[PDB]
């Protein structure tokens, strides 16, 4: 009801649960990708692994 | 009826690759 104390009204609640795993990415941030270098000393990151 | 299960049944524990290792 309208009248309810704060403790006595409804919330809506969302709980993400994120399948963080060893696994392949299906869900992944907005980040940008650049091409890929070989045989040379590289900062990186591959899916979050930096 | 009842057979022995012999070394079946054991699966690849998680997704993560390995080589040339014993992993407990
Ligand atoms: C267990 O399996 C064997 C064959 O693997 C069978 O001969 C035996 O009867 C079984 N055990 C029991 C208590 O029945």
């Amino acid at each position: 009801q309208p009248t309810n104390g704060v403790g006595y009204q409804p919330y809506r609640v969302v709980v993400l649960s994120f399948e963080l795993l060893h696994a392949p990415a299906t869900v992944c941030g907005p980040k940008k990708s650049t091409n890929l270098v070989k045989n040379k000393c590289v900062n990186f990151n591959f899916n979050g692994l930096t | 009826a009842y057979t022995n299960s012999f070394t079946r049944g054991v699966y690849y524990p998680d997704k993560v690759f390995r080589s040339s290792v014993l992993h407990s």
